């Protein structure tokens, strides 16, 4: 019904509605003109002539080792290109944020309500004849049978990029700060208002479960000792809101700033790393003055973890997952003469691209024990038995599954990542190539071309019939992964703007943040510009066990 | 924690209609979905209706079109409507609430007797 | 006790204690170095030697009226000055912000705690032995003998800028939906989560508020008929809170975005302009899409309304204030080839700067009537018994009282007069000349050249000794004015970069909104880039009668 | 609107965003002024510039406080802004 329901509008412009059968497309600074935003102007033609597809990009950064090992130890070359990394990615992030689910349109709901997660397409409107817009069948087909018959997992796929458990739980650890889905208001809801890297699942959102969490001496979080080692206190010592099942003892509730971490050993194991961080940092900067009292101590011990985060998630983990032999670099000044926005909203894209499903093992082998699901979850005594040094060791070890590919979501998951599509369809996403134009990909002319195989190309051919009806969070699972790597072309090209905008976003890269005096001096500075996945563990782990992301 | 509190059931006779209620409380914000089943005497637990979060709801097939789940959001109730209730409907039904993430809990209630 | 009592770095430089009896200046690009970041850097050097003074300035602005009218019809120059204004004046604010009236330092708190007022300079610490920092007394000086030597008014000091009663309201409910105190939690907290121009104060802040206030039908507010008038709904027919003394009856009890509004006629009479307003942008928008429904009909006139707001701030009531003969353009493009952040937290100092109380007269005159404060407060009958053309027609001839000077409060608002002196000190605010430098200004070297004049400089100096103790409002009031001017130099040099800072800091000036679409079309957009005072007025007001900021 | 109810308390519920100063009050045979504000500025009479002091709990939105003080006592609030309201509760022996 609704004139805009085809999407007609291309690279970037937007539908408007002028009558009840009639659209108008504004294509105000998309480079293009005409009806639909498709006659390129003279510049953008140059441009699109000389601009390298994405995955002619992602193959410089993967080949040439020896000359990219020239280039990471001259530092203004590093500069140079790590600079157009952020400045390109953060190009594709509208910011002011715009849509949600409810607005498919600008409006100021849209723009002040944080409870939202953003959208980088707009929802399908009610009225469209078809739930992409106009294309496909009047349904899609039963998630269900798309989870079946190319998503479950029949063999374990290992991920040939060598992923492993300790990046598979920090992963989960990292983004459960700003995936908090509130589903008491739906799918399209979040209670993480400051939609980014916070730390609030250490340090609490609200500011009276924080100070519940905190010891009011020299900045320090609460703890208890157990063994000799320290880890995060008790729901009884502190009367924090943690979510248990029923058998669980007093003495094993452990209290956190995220409600749920205390239902899986692997984010209990971060959630004790990065509490140990927070007390050392207060020893740290005790030492450095002994003047301070409690409440600066703690600010500026949270503000240095921030740091540690952003500079661990581009340099560690982030750094793993492109693959590239390009050395990436955490520093806030290379935006200092760009253009760029000190803000970030959480999309509700980015939470649904990184359900990563397949990543789950089919058990978890800690020493020589291989723990199934229902032994390792909610089990937090296998933690205290094996000890934290134990799991570092053997995460470091277990290989993860391959996220793209197809037919890896492990068979115990499988009701959840069926919700993951169900829920992208309660908010009516757009399809997939939609959501690849966005981001400047060309659309898929097939199901062959997405997976790259035959077989499970004709079994979504026959459930979804078009390509252009093809849904994004199957997509992404079923991808044809770049060679040997763990994800496919769309999960980076979505991924890496909303992940970067995020990291770069926050205010402590500003300016008037980053220097040193906010962290306390040049010895918080520090702590911030050499942090590393390593040097957390081992400052944190008795033992100082190796660790990486990638199994060696 | 989520807990989980049906009401509504009773003994009434073929033909007539009952809602149940099922009374929410506290960590609401973790439950993707919520959903009703009943088990009767001696026969396995069976799946009547569920809705999720967002809306989406499915019913079994012998329940489908008489049987209605819905969610009021500001009372944190999830109600089942019945009618046309065949003595085929006599059963324990149970009030559930599955969690977020691959981690989540599963939440179930004490039940409420329905006999026809 | 605090090493870092005396404010000692310079030049925005921050101090940070090392020890109990040591501190270190953080000069990072603040231009300067050395132990206060006083030493000037090479370019620094050139930079000052190439700036004039903001008297300087004033100065060519308000002279060679011939010159301007010229460059005023060059739109290349005018776009380039404009620019200029706008960039060098939101270089002063620290955005995203920085301190609050319980931090001094950096901390996440103070990032992300949208109740508090922003702070432009820290708080003085609460162990520094005087209340500006080391210098003055143990106590500052009664508040109650500062207000009534130097800012009590003895006879009706008139605006020799030629402000109106017409711009002393607007200000007055312009700039009530940013300055919403907090006084549960203290002065130093503010209830406008939106920190900006959001029109909370029309549409309500909360949307429970907003959805009473909607009628729900072609995207209007509700509205009541008084003598075939359109004004605001009842509280009886919304049930939206409002505060009323107990005497006024139901059917006066109007209901309105913000609760004070009907405390007095004047907001109340922008109250119904603004009303009407947005239900003619309604019909507008409705003739352009009937396929439209009431909820983008109503978020699309609040978009509009925003830019309306913004426009007229802009180019009619900061135009009328800043006496310049350049003509001021709000043009969000000219900000799109420059650094800035889409971004605004509303600062105390902002608040605590624009207390005008100088500006309200001894009488309100409306038509042959001369209305007292009691006669005139609560009163609406006043405005349906003249009528909004009546309002608008006297309120346009009435002139409006000198805000500098000094000894121009009038008595009956001596109270609250008060009140602004004392909440300052209780937000440990530093002092007149620190906030100077903040925005580099000179600092005054006594008091006679603070006022301009021997009497009320000596009544000052016996009071407090040293010009480096005197306060930052009272001196904002008593401060010699620029010639004929309504301000001195450190209202408008504090003032301005927060005006223009929050007025293009809304996300409706970032690229992705500055588009037709976003305003429904080109009709929408028109709306906003052809808006004025004089239409506003003409549009909602019966007879269309001539308005302005200044007396004819 | 701000209700304020006395019972060493001024129970006070309503808008009290509002209120920029609170006050305690005397009046048999004129009323006379403890005052504080919301930042917490104190203010007191001479004659009583002694015992009871004025304070407020916040959470409790609640303000507390020889023969010569027999009168009855009054709790008020002062509303912020030039317009504001003022709020005067219903007010006994030594
Ligand atoms: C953000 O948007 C949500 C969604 O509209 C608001 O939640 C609604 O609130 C109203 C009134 O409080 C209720 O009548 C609706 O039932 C709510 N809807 C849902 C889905 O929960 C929320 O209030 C908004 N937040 C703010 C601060 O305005
Ligand atoms: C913003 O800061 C204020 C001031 O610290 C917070 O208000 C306090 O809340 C705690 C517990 O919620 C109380 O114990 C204090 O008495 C409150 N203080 C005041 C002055 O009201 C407020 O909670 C913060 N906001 C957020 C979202 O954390
Ligand atoms: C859905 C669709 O194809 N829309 C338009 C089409 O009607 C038009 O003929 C073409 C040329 O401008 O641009 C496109
Ligand atoms: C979630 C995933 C997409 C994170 C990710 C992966 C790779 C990159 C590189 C630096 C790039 O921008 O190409 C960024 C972010
Ligand atoms: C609050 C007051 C200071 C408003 C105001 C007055 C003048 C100006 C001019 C354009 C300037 O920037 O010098 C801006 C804002
Ligand atoms: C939990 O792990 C411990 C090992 O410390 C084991 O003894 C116990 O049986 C486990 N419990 C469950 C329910 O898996
Ligand atoms: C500031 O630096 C100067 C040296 O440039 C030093 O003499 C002085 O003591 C320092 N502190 C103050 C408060 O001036
Ligand atoms: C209210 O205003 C009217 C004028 O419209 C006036 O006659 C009346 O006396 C006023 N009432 C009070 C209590 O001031």
């Amino acid at each position: 019904a609704n004139p805009c329901c085809s999407n007609p509008c291309q690279n970037r412009g937007e539908c408007m509605s002028t009558g009840f059968d009639q659209y108008k497309c504004d294509c105000t600074r998309t480079g293009f003109y005409g009806e639909n935003c498709t006659t390129p102007e003279f510049l953008t033609r140059i441009k699109l002539l000389l601009k390298p597809t994405p995955n002619t990009v992602h193959y410089i950064l993967t080949h040439f080792k020896g000359v990219w090992n020239i280039v990471n130890n001259i530092p203004f070359l590093r500069s140079l290109i790590m600079k157009y990394v952020l400045t390109s990615r953060s190009y594709l992030i509208d910011s002011p944020p715009t849509y949600n689910v409810h607005y498919g349109y600008k409006s100021w709901e849209a723009f002040s309500n944080l409870s939202y997660y953003t959208r980088a397409l707009p929802p399908v409107a009610d009225d469209c004849p078809t739930p992409m817009g106009v294309k496909g069948n009047k349904e899609l087909p039963d998630s269900k049978e798309v989870l079946e018959k190319v998503l479950l997992r029949r063999e374990f796929i290992p991920d040939p990029q060598g992923s492993n458990m300790m990046f598979a739980f920090f992963a989960q650890h990292f983004t459960h700060q700003f995936f908090k889905t509130d589903h008491k208001r739906g799918p399209g809801f979040t209670r993480g208002l400051g939609h980014g890297v916070d730390l609030n699942h250490i340090y609490g959102e609200t500011l009276d479960r924080q100070h519940k969490l905190r010891l009011f001496k020299d900045g320090k979080l609460k703890y208890q000792v157990i063994g000799g080692e320290v880890y995060p206190p008790t729901v009884k010592d502190t009367q924090v809101e943690m979510i248990y099942p029923p058998h669980i003892p007093e003495n094993l509730q452990f209290a956190v700033g995220q409600e749920v971490f205390g239902l899986v050993p692997g984010l209990m194991m971060y959630a004790t790393i990065w509490l140990r961080e927070h007390n050392r940092v207060c020893d740290i900067l005790k030492q450095e003055h002994p003047e301070w009292g409690d409440e600066q101590l703690f600010q500026t011990s949270r503000l240095i973890l921030i740091g540690e985060t952003i500079k661990i998630v581009i340099e560690d983990y982030v750094q793993h997952l492109s693959g590239y032999h390009f050395k990436l670099k955490f520093d806030p000044e290379l935006l200092f003469n760009q253009q760029f926005q000190y803000q970030n909203r959480i999309a509700s894209e980015f939470n649904t691209l990184y359900h990563w499903h397949p990543l789950l093992p089919d058990t978890f082998n800690i020493e020589d024990q291989e723990y199934s699901f229902k032994q390792f979850l909610y089990n937090n005594s296998i933690l205290l038995e094996h000890g934290l040094t134990q799991f570092v060791e053997s995460f470091t070890r277990q290989i993860a599954g391959r996220v793209a590919g197809g037919r890896n979501v492990p068979i115990a998951v499988q009701a959840v990542a069926k919700a993951s599509i169900d829920q992208s369809r309660e908010m009516k996403y757009q399809s997939l190539n939609e959501y690849r134009k966005r981001f400047s990909l060309k659309p898929y002319t097939s199901f062959e071309e997405l997976t790259g195989e035959k077989e499970m190309a004709a079994e979504l051919k026959a459930l979804y019939s078009d390509i252009d009806v093809m849904e994004l969070y199957p997509a992404l699972l079923v991808e044809k992964p770049r060679p040997d790597a763990i994800f496919g072309e769309t999960m980076v090209e979505l991924g890496a703007p909303f992940s970067l905008k995020g990291l770069m976003g926050n205010p402590i890269c500003s300016p008037q943040y980053w220097k040193p005096s906010t962290f306390g001096g040049e010895v918080g500075f520090k702590i911030i510009n050499t942090a590393s996945i390593q040097s957390l563990i081992c400052n944190n782990v008795k033992g100082c066990p190796f660790t990486s992301f990638n199994v060696q | 924690q989520v807990q989980l509190q049906e009401s509504g059931g009773g003994l009434v006779q073929p033909g007539g209609s009952l809602r149940l209620s099922c009374a929410a409380s506290g960590s609401i914000f973790s439950i993707r979905e919520w959903g009703w089943y009943r088990q009767a005497p001696g026969k396995q637990r069976e799946l009547v209706a569920t809705i999720t979060s967002g809306g989406t709801t499915n019913y079994a097939d012998s329940v489908r079109g008489r049987f209605t789940i819905s969610r009021d959001n500001a009372k944190d109730t999830v109600y089942l409507q019945m009618n046309s209730l065949t003595p085929e409907d006599t059963a324990v039904y149970y009030c559930n609430a599955e969690s977020d993430g691959w981690y989540g809990l599963s939440y179930w209630g004490q039940g409420t007797q329905v006999t026809v």
